[PDB]
C-alpha cells in the first residue's frame, strides 16, 4: 500500500485537481518540463507515491482527467502544466450534461465507463501494490455529481479491500449560484454513503471568509481558492511519503475516524493563516497553532462547531515540533472545552507528530474531525430539496433521460436516516 | 548463561530498540561499523563482552541478533539510511508492503500471519548459532496493531517451540491520562489476554511518566522520543549487566522470576530509575549510597505513572551498579524498610533482592546525562498497579456498551465475543491481585 492513483472528475476536480499537483512537484523539486530538480533521501525514495519512473529519468502522475467539457482539458494541456500528464489519461467527450445528473449518470456519462476503467486497470498493474483513490468532485454539478458518483462503484467493485477517499465539494446556503444543485447534491450522497470509506465535506462559502478576514485579500479568484484546498489533501498523505515520529496510514485514519458506517463526514482545517507583511507580527507556536485549528473562523465549513460536539478528531503537526508541547495544549482545550468533548469516547483526538517541514513554513498543522455539527448542512439540503419537489419545479429535466419518482423518495429518506444518526451518538 | 536473543517489533520497538543496541556498543567499546576497534580485551570489549546480545562472526566482525519485524516500511527503511546500517545483518531486517494501521485484527490474522511463516525461520537460524540458548528479548507497544498483534502472534508461536526460556518483554503501557491513540484501550485488553498466559516477566513502562522525569529533574524545555529512548535503554542495560559483566553478586535472569513472580501468574513489575541528574547540577550533588537508594521509591523519578505509596509492596529487587560497598547496601535498604510506609507483606520476612555490579555504566552523548560513579535498578511488584488497569478498564467499557468500534474487528476475522472474554479475563486478574495482594 504505497501508490496512491488521484482521478479528477468534472469541471471542479480539474481545476483543484490539476493545482494539486504543482504543489506536489514543488516539495520533491519537479520541474514541469519532466525533468527532476533536486532530489534528496527523503524525497526520492517516495516518488512512487504519486509518480511513476518512465524512461529516459522521466517522472509522469498517474492523474485521471475525466469529465464532458472539451474546453476544461484544452485550457490545462495548453498550459505550462500539462506536459507533465501524460496525454493517454484525458478522456473526455462531445456533449456537454451541464448541471443534470441524469445525464452524466446513464445517458451521456455511460459512453465512457470503459474507457475510464481501461486506464485504471493499466497502473493497477505497474504497480506492486495500490492503497487508495483521491477522487475529487463536487456536488452541485453534471460531471462531477452524475458521473463523480458513478466511478466510485466501480472502483470498488473492482477493489474492494481499496481506500475511496473522496474529497467532495458541499454547496453553499448562501447565494448559489445555481438552481438545480439540491437535484444533483441529494441524489449525490445516495451514492456516496454506500461506496466510499471516508469522505470530506467542503464548501465555497467557508473559503472567501477566510480570504477577507485572516489572509486580507481584496476580492479572491478562483485561483486562490484552490490553495487552500490543495493545502488540505497534501496535509493528510504527509507520513506516507516522509518519516517521522508518529506516522499514520490511510487506513489508520478510518479506524480512529469512523466509528459507525453511516458516519463518515470529516471536518477539514489547516493552520496558520498569516496575512501578507504581517509575519514579524506572528509568532509560530504549538499554542498559536492550536487555537487557530479548534477556532470557528478558520474552518472550511459553513457549518458551526460550537453548537455541536465532537467525536473523533485527528491533528497533524509537521515541521520542528516537539512531542512534548503537543500532548500538552492538546489536553488543555479538551479539559477546558469539555463541553465540546463527548464522554462517551475518553479518546476523542489522536496525536500525529511529523518529522519533515513545507518548503517556506516552518510550523505547520490541519485539523480533521468528526464532530456532530455536520447535520446542520445536511439539514439545509434537505429543507430546500423537500421546498422544490413539492412544487415538482426542475423535474422534467431529469425524468425525461430515465428518471422516476420513486429513486428521488429513497434518496430523501437516507438524508433523514443519517441525520437522525447523529442526534442518537451526541446525546 | 551465554547468548540473549532480542525482538524488536512495531512502531515503538524499532524505534527504542535502536538506541538499546547504541548503547550496548558504548560500553563494550564496539564501532557502529562494525568492527572492533577501541577495546580489544579486557570485561569491556573482549571475551566477556562478544557473549550475550552480539555475536562474533568471521573477518573481525561482530554482528548483533536483533530481528526488527514492523508492518510498515516507512521505519526500517529510515534505519538503513541511517549511521547504524552496519551493525546488524541485512538479511535480519523484514519489511512489509501493506500498513496494518493501530488495528489488532489484521495484525494477527491477515497481515500478521503473511509474514509469520517468514519471522520463525530467522529464530530458529538464529538459535542454532547460539551455544545455550538462555531466554529471548521482546519489545512491545500497547497501543497499535504491529507491536501489539504481531507481537502477541510471534510469542505465542515462539512460546510452543521453545518453552523454558525467560522471555522477558518491554512493553509500553497507555499512559492513564493524555493518550495518543482512540482505538488505543481496544489494543490493551487484547494484548494482555495472551500476554499473561505465555510470557513470564513484562517490564511496563508509561510515556507520561518519562516526561515529567526529563522536565523537573533533568530540566528538559523540549523532549522529544530521541530523550526517551534513552532512559529505557538503560533499564535494560541494568538487568543483563551482571551477566555481561562481573561482580560480588551475580544475578542471572532465571532469579527475576523466582524472588518476584512466586504465583505462576502476576508477573508486571515496574520501573524507577534513580540516577536522573542534568549536567547543570552534576557539581551539587553527592551521589551517596543512601541519598540513590531512597530516590527510588520517589513517585517523581517513576517511569510508571501509579502511586506506590497508595499501595502496599510484595516483592523488590535492586541492581547496584558502578563501585558500591557490599555492608552499605544492607544498610542503606535497612532504614527504608523502617519507615512504615513500605508495608510489606507478613509471609515474606525480606524481600529485598539486592544486585551488586562491579563494571559502572555510561550514557549516550544525545542526552543531559552525566557519567556517573553508580547506577542503582528498581524492579518492584506493588499492589497499586490494579489502579492503572482500572482506569484502562473504564475506558473499554464506555465504548463496548454502545459498540463503538467494533466493525473494524469483525470485518477481518474476530469474533464478537472475544472482546467479552478478554475483558473478563483481565477483570478477573485484577480481582485476584487485590485479594492475594490483602493478605499476602
Ligand atoms: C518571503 C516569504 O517567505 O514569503 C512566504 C510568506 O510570506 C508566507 C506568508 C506564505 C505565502 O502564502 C500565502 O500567502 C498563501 C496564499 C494562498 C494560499 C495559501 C497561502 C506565500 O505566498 C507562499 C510561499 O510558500 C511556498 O513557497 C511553499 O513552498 C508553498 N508553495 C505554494 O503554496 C505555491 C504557491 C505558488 C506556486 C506554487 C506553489 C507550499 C506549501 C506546502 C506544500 C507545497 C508548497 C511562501 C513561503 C511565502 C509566500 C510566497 C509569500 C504562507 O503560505 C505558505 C503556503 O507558505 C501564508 O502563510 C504562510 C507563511 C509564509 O511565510
Ligand atoms: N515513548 C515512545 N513511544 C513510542 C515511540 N514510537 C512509538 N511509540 C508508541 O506508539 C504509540 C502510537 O501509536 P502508533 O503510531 O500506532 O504506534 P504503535 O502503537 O506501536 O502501532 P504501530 O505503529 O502499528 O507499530 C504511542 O502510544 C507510543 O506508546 C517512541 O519513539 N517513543
Ligand atoms: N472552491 C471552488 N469551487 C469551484 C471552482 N470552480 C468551480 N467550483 C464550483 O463548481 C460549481 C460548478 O460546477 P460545474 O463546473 O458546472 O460542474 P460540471 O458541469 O459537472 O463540470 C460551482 O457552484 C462552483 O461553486 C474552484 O476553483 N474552487
Ligand atoms: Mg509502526
Amino acid at each position: 500500500m504505497r501508490e496512491i492513483i488521484h482521478i479528477s472528475t468534472g469541471q471542479c476536480g480539474n481545476q483543484i485537481g490539476a493545482k494539486f499537483w504543482e504543489v506536489i512537484c514543488d516539495e520533491h523539486g519537479l520541474d514541469f518540463n519532466g525533468t527532476y530538480h533536486g532530489h534528496d533521501d527523503i524525497q526520492k525514495e517516495r516518488l512512487n507515491v504519486y509518480f511513476n519512473e518512465a524512461s529516459s529519468g522521466k517522472w509522469v502522475p498517474r492523474s485521471i482527467n475525466v469529465d464532458l467539457e472539451p474546453g476544461t482539458i484544452d485550457a490545462v494541456r495548453n498550459s505550462a502544466i500539462g506536459n507533465l500528464f501524460r496525454p493517454d489519461n484525458y478522456i473526455f467527450g462531445q456533449s456537454s450534461a451541464g448541471n443534470v445528473w441524469a445525464k452524466g449518470h446513464y445517458t451521456e456519462g455511460a459512453e465512457l465507463v470503459d474507457s475510464v476503467m481501461d486506464v485504471i486497470r493499466r497502473e493497477a498493474e505497474g504497480c506492486d501494490s495500490l492503497q487508495g483513490f483521491q477522487i475529487t468532485h463536487s456536488l452541485g454539478g453534471g460531471t462531477g455529481s452524475g458521473m463523480g458518483t458513478l466511478l466510485i462503484s466501480k472502483i470498488r467493485e473492482e477493489f474492494p479491500d481499496r481506500m475511496m477517499a473522496t474529497f467532495s465539494v458541499l454547496p453553499s446556503p448562501k447565494t448559489s449560484d445555481t438552481v438545480v444543485e439540491p437535484y444533483n447534491a441529494t441524489l449525490s450522497v445516495h451514492q456516496l454513503v454506500e461506496h466510499s470509506d471516508e469522505t470530506f465535506c467542503i464548501d465555497n462559502e467557508a473559503l472567501y471568509d477566510i480570504c477577507q478576514r485572516t489572509l486580507k485579500l481584496n476580492q479572491p479568484s478562483y485561483g486562490d481558492l484552490n490553495h487552500l484546498v490543495s493545502s488540505v489533501m497534501s496535509g493528510v498523505t504527509t507520513s506516507l511519503r516522509y518519516p517521522g515520529q508518529l506516522n499514520s496510514d490511510l487506513r489508520k485514519l478510518a479506524v480512529n475516524l469512523v466509528p459507525f458506517p453511516r458516519l463518515h463526514f470529516f471536518m477539514v482545517g489547516f493552520a496558520p493563516l498569516t496575512a501578507i507583511g504581517s509575519q514579524s507580527f506572528r509568532s509560530l507556536t504549538v499554542p498559536e497553532l492550536t487555537q487557530q485549528m479548534f477556532d470557528a473562523k478558520n474552518m472550511m465549513a459553513a457549518a458551526d462547531p460550537r453548537n455541536g460536539r465532537y467525536l473523533t478528531v485527528a491533528a497533524f503537526f509537521r515541521g520542528k515540533v516537539s512531542v512534548k508541547e503537543v500532548e500538552d495544549e492538546m489536553h488543555k482545550v479538551q479539559s477546558k472545552n469539555s463541553d465540546y468533548f463527548v464522554e462517551w469516547i475518553p479518546n476523542n483526538v489522536q496525536t500525529a507528530v511529523c518529522s519533515v517541514a513545507p518548503q517556506g513554513l516552518d510550523m505547520a498543522a490541519t485539523f480533521i474531525a468528526n464532530s456532530t455539527s455536520i447535520q446542520e448542512l445536511f439539514k439545509r439540503v434537505g429543507d430546500q430539496f423537500s421546498a422544490m419537489f413539492k412544487r415538482k419545479a426542475f423535474l422534467h429535466w431529469y425524468t425525461s433521460e430515465g428518471m422516476d419518482e420513486l429513486e428521488f423518495s429513497e434518496a430523501e429518506s437516507n438524508m433523514n436516516d443519517l441525520v437522525s444518526e447523529y442526534q442518537q451518538y451526541q446525546e | 548463561m551465554r547468548e540473549v536473543i532480542s525482538i524488536n517489533v512495531g512502531q515503538a520497538g524499532c524505534q527504542i530498540g535502536n538506541a538499546c543496541w547504541e548503547l550496548y556498543s558504548l560500553e563494550h567499546g564496539i564501532k557502529p561499523d562494525g568492527h572492533l576497534e577501541d577495546g580489544l580485551s579486557k570485561p569491556k570489549g573482549g571475551e566477556e563482552g562478544f557473549s550475550t546480545f552480539f555475536h562474533e562472526t568471521g573477518y573481525g566482525k561482530f554482528v548483533p541478533r536483533a530481528i526488527y519485524v514492523d508492518l510498515e516500511p516507512n521505519v526500517i527503511d529510515e534505519v538503513r539510511n541511517g549511521p547504524y546500517k552496519d551493525l546488524f545483518h541485512p538479511e535480519q531486517l523484514i519489511s512489509g508492503k501493506e500498513d496494518a494501521a493501530n488495528n489488532y485484527a489484521r495484525g494477527h490474522y491477515t497481515v500478521g500471519r503473511e509474514i509469520l511463516g517468514d519471522v520463525l525461520d530467522r529464530i530458529r537460524k538464529l538459535a542454532d548459532q547460539c551455544d545455550g540458548l538462555q531466554g529471548f528479548l521482546f519489545t512491545h507497544s500497547l497501543g497499535g496493531g504491529t507491536g501489539s498483534g504481531l507481537g502477541s502472534l510471534l510469542l505465542e508461536e515462539l512460546s510452543a517451540e521453545y518453552g523454558k526460556k525467560s522471555k522477558l518483554e518491554f512493553a509500553v503501557y497507555p499512559a492513564p491520562q493524555v493518550s495518543t491513540s482512540v482505538v488505543e484501550p481496544y489494543n490493551t485488553v487484547l494484548t494482555t489476554h495472551t500476554t499473561l498466559e505465555h510470557a513470564d516477566c513484562t517490564f511496563m513502562v508509561d510515556n507520561e511518566a518519562i516526561y515529567d522525569m526529563c522536565k523537573r529533574n533533568l530540566d528538559i524545555p523540549r523532549p522529544s522520543f530521541a530523550n526517551l529512548n534513552n532512559l529505557i535503554a538503560q533499564v535494560v542495560s541494568s538487568v543483563t549487566a551482571s551477566l555481561r559483566f562481573d561482580g560480588s553478586l551475580n544475578v542471572d535472569l532465571n532469579e527475576f522470576q523466582t524472588n518476584l513472580v512466586p504465583y505462576p501468574r502476576i508477573h508486571f513489575p515496574l520501573v524507577s530509575y534513580s540516577p536522573v541528574l542534568s549536567k547543570s547540577k552534576a557539581f551539587h550533588e553527592s551521589n551517596s549510597v543512601s541519598e540513590i537508594t531512597n530516590a527510588c521509591f520517589e513517585p517523581g523519578n517513576q517511569m510508571v505513572k501509579c502511586d506506590p505509596r497508595d499501595g502496599k509492596y510484595m516483592a523488590t529487587c535492586l541492581l547496584y551498579r558502578g563501585d558500591v560497598v557490599t555492608r552499605d547496601v544492607q544498610r542503606a535498604v535497612e532504614q527504608v524498610k523502617n519507615k512504615k510506609t513500605v508495608q510489606l507483606v507478613d509471609w515474606c520476612p525480606t524481600g529485598f533482592k539486592i544486585g551488586i555490579c562491579y563494571e559502572p555504566p555510561t550514557a549516550t552523548p544525545n542526552s543531559q546525562l552525566a557519567t556517573v560513579d553508580r547506577a542503582v535498578c528498581m524492579l518492584s511488584n506493588t499492589t497499586s498497579i490494579a489502579e492503572a488497569w482500572k482506569r484502562i478498564d473504564r475506558k473499554f467499557d464506555l465504548m463496548y456498551a454502545k459498540r463503538a468500534f467494533v466493525h473494524w474487528y469483525v470485518g477481518e476475522g474476530m469474533e464478537e465475543g472475544e472482546f467479552t472474554e478478554a475483558r473478563e479475563d483481565l477483570a478477573a486478574l485484577e480481582r485476584d491481585y487485590i485479594e492475594v495482594g490483602a493478605d499476602s
